[PDB]
Protein backbone atom coordinates (compact mmCIF):
# COMPACT_ATOMS: atom_id res chain seq x y z
CA UNK A 1 0.00 0.00 0.00
CA UNK A 2 0.79 3.68 -0.72
CA UNK A 3 1.60 4.66 3.08
CA UNK A 4 0.70 7.80 4.43
CA UNK A 5 4.64 9.01 4.00
CA UNK A 6 5.06 8.14 0.58
CA UNK A 7 1.60 10.19 -0.27
CA UNK A 8 3.56 13.04 1.38
CA UNK A 9 6.59 12.64 -0.83
CA UNK A 10 4.67 13.06 -3.82
CA UNK A 11 2.59 15.65 -3.07
CA UNK A 12 5.92 17.37 -2.02
CA UNK A 13 7.47 16.99 -5.46
CA UNK A 14 4.00 17.33 -7.21
CA UNK A 15 4.37 21.10 -5.34
CA UNK A 16 7.91 21.68 -6.27
CA UNK A 17 7.09 21.04 -9.58
CA UNK A 18 4.33 23.25 -9.73
CA UNK A 19 6.50 26.33 -8.31
CA UNK A 20 8.98 25.72 -10.98
CA UNK A 21 7.88 25.18 -14.24
CA UNK A 22 5.73 27.44 -15.40
CA UNK A 23 3.59 25.71 -18.41
CA UNK A 24 2.84 30.04 -19.84
CA UNK A 25 6.17 30.04 -20.80
CA UNK A 26 5.46 33.74 -20.28
CA UNK A 27 9.89 34.67 -18.88
CA UNK A 28 11.08 33.40 -22.49
CA UNK A 29 10.53 36.69 -23.51
CA UNK A 30 13.19 37.71 -21.01
CA UNK A 31 16.07 35.51 -23.11
CA UNK A 32 18.10 36.95 -26.37
CA UNK A 33 15.72 36.22 -29.14
CA UNK A 34 15.97 33.37 -31.44
CA UNK A 35 17.39 33.66 -34.81
CA UNK A 36 16.10 31.92 -37.31
CA UNK A 37 17.86 32.59 -40.76
CA UNK A 38 23.97 31.66 -39.95
CA UNK A 39 26.00 29.21 -37.67
CA UNK A 40 24.75 28.79 -33.96
CA UNK A 41 22.19 31.33 -34.79
CA UNK A 42 19.97 29.98 -32.24
CA UNK A 43 22.87 29.34 -29.35
CA UNK A 44 21.81 32.49 -27.56
CA UNK A 45 18.44 31.98 -27.27
CA UNK A 46 19.00 28.47 -26.29
CA UNK A 47 21.74 28.64 -24.02
CA UNK A 48 19.40 31.63 -22.22
CA UNK A 49 16.54 28.91 -22.23
CA UNK A 50 19.00 26.23 -20.85
CA UNK A 51 20.18 28.95 -18.08
CA UNK A 52 17.35 29.46 -17.08
CA UNK A 53 16.02 25.95 -16.48
CA UNK A 54 19.49 24.97 -14.74
CA UNK A 55 17.88 27.53 -11.97
CA UNK A 56 14.52 25.66 -11.92
CA UNK A 57 16.26 22.52 -11.83
CA UNK A 58 18.08 23.71 -8.85
CA UNK A 59 14.81 25.16 -6.87
CA UNK A 60 13.18 21.46 -7.91
CA UNK A 61 15.86 19.60 -6.41
CA UNK A 62 16.18 21.50 -3.37
CA UNK A 63 12.42 20.91 -2.32
CA UNK A 64 13.23 16.39 -3.12
CA UNK A 65 12.90 15.09 0.19
CA UNK A 66 16.27 14.32 2.25
CA UNK A 67 18.47 16.42 -0.71
CA UNK A 68 18.69 18.88 2.07
CA UNK A 69 20.45 16.49 4.43
CA UNK A 70 23.17 15.49 2.09
CA UNK A 71 27.03 18.58 1.90
CA UNK A 72 26.61 20.95 0.10
CA UNK A 73 29.57 19.36 -1.84
CA UNK A 74 27.16 16.23 -2.63
CA UNK A 75 24.63 18.32 -3.45
CA UNK A 76 26.83 20.32 -5.79
CA UNK A 77 28.10 17.18 -7.83
CA UNK A 78 24.62 15.64 -8.20
CA UNK A 79 23.24 18.87 -10.07
CA UNK A 80 26.43 19.27 -12.12
CA UNK A 81 25.91 15.93 -13.54
CA UNK A 82 21.75 15.33 -13.71
CA UNK A 83 21.38 19.21 -14.86
CA UNK A 84 20.86 18.10 -18.43
CA UNK A 85 19.41 14.62 -17.85
CA UNK A 86 16.58 17.01 -15.98
CA UNK A 87 16.49 19.31 -18.28
CA UNK A 88 15.86 16.49 -21.14
CA UNK A 89 13.37 14.69 -19.11
CA UNK A 90 11.09 18.45 -18.06
CA UNK A 91 11.58 19.37 -21.61
CA UNK A 92 9.19 16.49 -22.42
CA UNK A 93 6.17 18.22 -21.06
CA UNK A 94 6.76 20.76 -23.90
CA UNK A 95 7.33 18.30 -26.41
CA UNK A 96 4.82 16.92 -28.97
CA UNK A 97 4.77 14.11 -31.42
CA UNK A 98 2.65 15.74 -33.18
CA UNK A 99 5.36 17.20 -35.23
CA UNK A 100 8.27 16.17 -32.82
CA UNK A 101 8.77 19.24 -31.74
CA UNK A 102 9.34 21.24 -28.32
CA UNK A 103 6.32 23.47 -28.80
CA UNK A 104 6.52 26.31 -25.58
CA UNK A 105 3.35 28.82 -26.88
CA UNK A 106 4.01 30.63 -29.72
CA UNK A 107 5.72 30.06 -32.88
CA UNK A 108 8.88 31.81 -31.80
CA UNK A 109 9.50 29.69 -28.90
CA UNK A 110 8.73 26.21 -30.57
CA UNK A 111 12.22 24.52 -31.35
CA UNK A 112 12.59 21.22 -33.78
CA UNK A 113 15.76 19.59 -34.84
CA UNK A 114 17.09 22.36 -36.99
CA UNK A 115 16.88 24.58 -34.48
CA UNK A 116 18.97 22.23 -32.13
CA UNK A 117 21.08 22.40 -35.07
CA UNK A 118 21.60 25.79 -35.25
CA UNK A 119 22.60 25.70 -31.29
CA UNK A 120 25.79 23.95 -32.63
CA UNK A 121 24.73 20.46 -31.89
CA UNK A 122 24.68 17.27 -34.41
CA UNK A 123 22.26 14.69 -35.21
CA UNK A 124 24.68 12.07 -32.88
CA UNK A 125 22.70 13.64 -30.12
CA UNK A 126 19.78 15.05 -31.54
CA UNK A 127 18.20 11.86 -32.74
CA UNK A 128 18.88 9.99 -29.85
CA UNK A 129 17.33 13.06 -28.14
CA UNK A 130 14.18 12.53 -29.77
CA UNK A 131 13.61 9.58 -29.98
CA UNK A 132 13.69 9.58 -26.09
CA UNK A 133 11.30 12.50 -26.12
CA UNK A 134 9.14 9.95 -28.24
CA UNK A 135 9.42 7.02 -26.14
CA UNK A 136 9.04 8.97 -22.88
CA UNK A 137 5.53 10.96 -24.27
CA UNK A 138 4.76 6.86 -25.36
CA UNK A 139 4.62 5.77 -21.45
CA UNK A 140 2.17 8.70 -20.84
CA UNK A 141 3.29 8.94 -17.49
CA UNK A 142 1.28 10.49 -14.60
CA UNK A 143 2.23 13.86 -13.24
CA UNK A 144 3.24 11.91 -10.25
CA UNK A 145 5.16 9.89 -12.12
CA UNK A 146 6.63 12.36 -13.69
CA UNK A 147 8.03 14.22 -10.71
CA UNK A 148 9.17 11.49 -8.80
CA UNK A 149 11.15 10.23 -12.24
CA UNK A 150 12.98 13.84 -11.97
CA UNK A 151 14.20 13.63 -8.38
CA UNK A 152 15.14 10.02 -8.57
CA UNK A 153 17.09 11.14 -11.80
CA UNK A 154 18.93 13.76 -9.46
CA UNK A 155 19.43 11.68 -6.30
CA UNK A 156 21.69 9.24 -8.35
CA UNK A 157 24.49 7.30 -5.96
CA UNK A 158 26.98 6.53 -9.21
CA UNK A 159 27.26 10.20 -10.38
CA UNK A 160 30.98 11.06 -10.48
CA UNK A 161 32.27 13.27 -7.77
CA UNK A 162 29.58 11.76 -4.88
CA UNK A 163 31.30 11.35 -1.28
CA UNK A 164 28.29 9.84 0.42
CA UNK A 165 27.16 7.08 -1.90
CA UNK A 166 25.83 5.34 0.85
CA UNK A 167 23.52 8.35 1.71
CA UNK A 168 22.89 9.53 -1.62
CA UNK A 169 21.36 5.68 -1.92
CA UNK A 170 19.78 5.90 0.53
CA UNK A 171 17.62 9.00 -0.54
CA UNK A 172 16.94 7.48 -3.88
CA UNK A 173 15.38 4.32 -2.88
CA UNK A 174 13.19 6.21 -0.71
CA UNK A 175 12.28 7.61 -3.80
CA UNK A 176 12.27 4.61 -5.75
CA UNK A 177 10.32 2.79 -3.74
CA UNK A 178 7.33 5.23 -3.54
CA UNK A 179 7.36 4.96 -7.56
CA UNK A 180 7.56 1.13 -7.48
CA UNK A 181 4.46 1.24 -5.29
CA UNK A 182 2.70 4.22 -6.63
CA UNK A 183 2.45 2.34 -9.82
CA UNK A 184 1.07 -0.61 -8.59
CA UNK A 185 -1.53 0.99 -6.90
CA UNK A 186 -2.52 4.04 -8.92
CA UNK A 187 -1.29 3.56 -12.58
CA UNK A 188 -3.79 0.87 -13.97
CA UNK A 189 -3.02 -2.09 -16.41
CA UNK A 190 -1.96 -2.34 -19.61
CA UNK A 191 -0.34 1.28 -18.91
CA UNK A 192 1.63 -0.37 -15.77
CA UNK A 193 2.44 -3.29 -17.50
CA UNK A 194 7.00 -3.54 -16.77
CA UNK A 195 6.08 0.72 -16.23
CA UNK A 196 8.64 0.92 -13.36
CA UNK A 197 11.62 -0.90 -15.71
CA UNK A 198 10.78 1.19 -18.78
CA UNK A 199 11.29 4.35 -16.25
CA UNK A 200 14.43 3.27 -15.22
CA UNK A 201 15.59 2.53 -18.90
CA UNK A 202 14.97 6.30 -19.71
CA UNK A 203 17.48 6.66 -16.69
CA UNK A 204 19.89 4.63 -18.41
CA UNK A 205 18.80 6.54 -21.81
CA UNK A 206 19.72 9.96 -19.85
CA UNK A 207 23.23 8.80 -19.25
CA UNK A 208 24.10 8.02 -22.98
CA UNK A 209 22.30 11.32 -23.82
CA UNK A 210 24.32 13.32 -20.91
CA UNK A 211 27.36 11.53 -22.21
CA UNK A 212 26.90 12.91 -25.77
CA UNK A 213 25.79 16.17 -24.73
CA UNK A 214 28.92 16.92 -23.07
CA UNK A 215 31.40 16.10 -25.73
CA UNK A 216 29.53 18.10 -28.30
CA UNK A 217 29.37 20.78 -25.72
CA UNK A 218 32.78 20.33 -24.91
CA UNK A 219 33.67 21.12 -28.64
CA UNK A 220 31.54 23.60 -28.52
CA UNK A 221 32.77 25.45 -25.70
CA UNK A 222 36.39 24.90 -26.81
CA UNK A 223 35.71 27.60 -28.88
CA UNK A 224 36.47 30.63 -27.09
CA UNK A 225 33.80 32.55 -29.33
CA UNK A 226 30.88 30.16 -28.79
CA UNK A 227 31.78 30.18 -25.15
CA UNK A 228 31.23 33.68 -25.04
CA UNK A 229 27.47 33.49 -26.68
CA UNK A 230 26.77 31.13 -23.24
CA UNK A 231 25.88 32.32 -19.65
CA UNK A 232 28.11 32.44 -16.68
CA UNK A 233 25.72 29.53 -15.19
CA UNK A 234 25.95 27.50 -17.70
CA UNK A 235 29.57 27.73 -17.69
CA UNK A 236 29.78 27.01 -13.73
CA UNK A 237 27.59 23.83 -14.03
CA UNK A 238 28.34 22.26 -17.84
CA UNK A 239 32.08 23.19 -17.86
CA UNK A 240 34.36 25.63 -19.28
CA UNK B 1 34.61 23.03 -5.59
CA UNK B 2 34.69 26.58 -6.89
CA UNK B 3 31.00 26.69 -7.78
CA UNK B 4 29.60 30.22 -6.47
CA UNK B 5 26.59 30.53 -8.03
CA UNK B 6 25.55 27.05 -7.79
CA UNK B 7 26.45 26.77 -4.41
CA UNK B 8 24.19 30.39 -3.84
CA UNK B 9 21.25 28.82 -5.40
CA UNK B 10 21.32 26.06 -3.28
CA UNK B 11 21.66 27.60 0.36
C1 LIG C 1 14.71 23.61 -21.57
C2 LIG C 1 13.34 23.32 -21.71
C3 LIG C 1 12.64 23.22 -22.97
C4 LIG C 1 13.01 22.50 -24.13
C5 LIG C 1 14.16 21.72 -24.31
C6 LIG C 1 14.86 21.49 -25.50
C7 LIG C 1 14.45 22.09 -26.89
C8 LIG C 1 15.65 22.80 -27.59
C9 LIG C 1 17.01 22.03 -27.47
C10 LIG C 1 17.37 21.54 -26.02
C11 LIG C 1 17.64 22.80 -25.12
C12 LIG C 1 18.40 20.38 -25.96
C13 LIG C 1 19.93 20.71 -26.29
C14 LIG C 1 20.74 19.44 -26.60
C15 LIG C 1 20.74 21.47 -25.17
C16 LIG C 1 21.78 22.46 -25.75
C17 LIG C 1 22.51 23.26 -24.63
C18 LIG C 1 23.96 23.75 -24.91
C19 LIG C 1 24.02 24.47 -26.26
C20 LIG C 1 24.44 24.72 -23.82
O1 LIG C 1 24.86 22.62 -24.95
C21 LIG C 1 18.21 19.82 -24.53
C22 LIG C 1 16.69 19.95 -24.24
C23 LIG C 1 16.16 20.64 -25.56
C24 LIG C 1 11.28 23.98 -23.10
C25 LIG C 1 10.40 23.81 -21.83
O2 LIG C 1 9.86 22.50 -21.81
C26 LIG C 1 11.22 24.07 -20.51
C27 LIG C 1 12.45 23.12 -20.45
O3 LIG C 1 13.13 23.34 -19.21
Amino acid sequence: KLSEEQQHIIAILLDAHHKTYDPTYADFRDFRPPVRMSPLSMLPHLADLVSYSIQKVIGFAKMIPGFRDLTSDDQIVLLKSSAIEVIMLRSNQSFTMDDMSWDCGSQDYKYDVTDVSKAGHTLELIEPLIKFQVGLKKLNLHEEEHVLLMAICIVSPDRPGVQDAKLVEAIQDRLSNTLQTYIRCRHPPPGSHQLYAKMIQKLADLRSLNEEHSKQYRSLSFQPENSMKLTPLVLEVFGN
Amino acid sequence: KNHPMLMNLLK
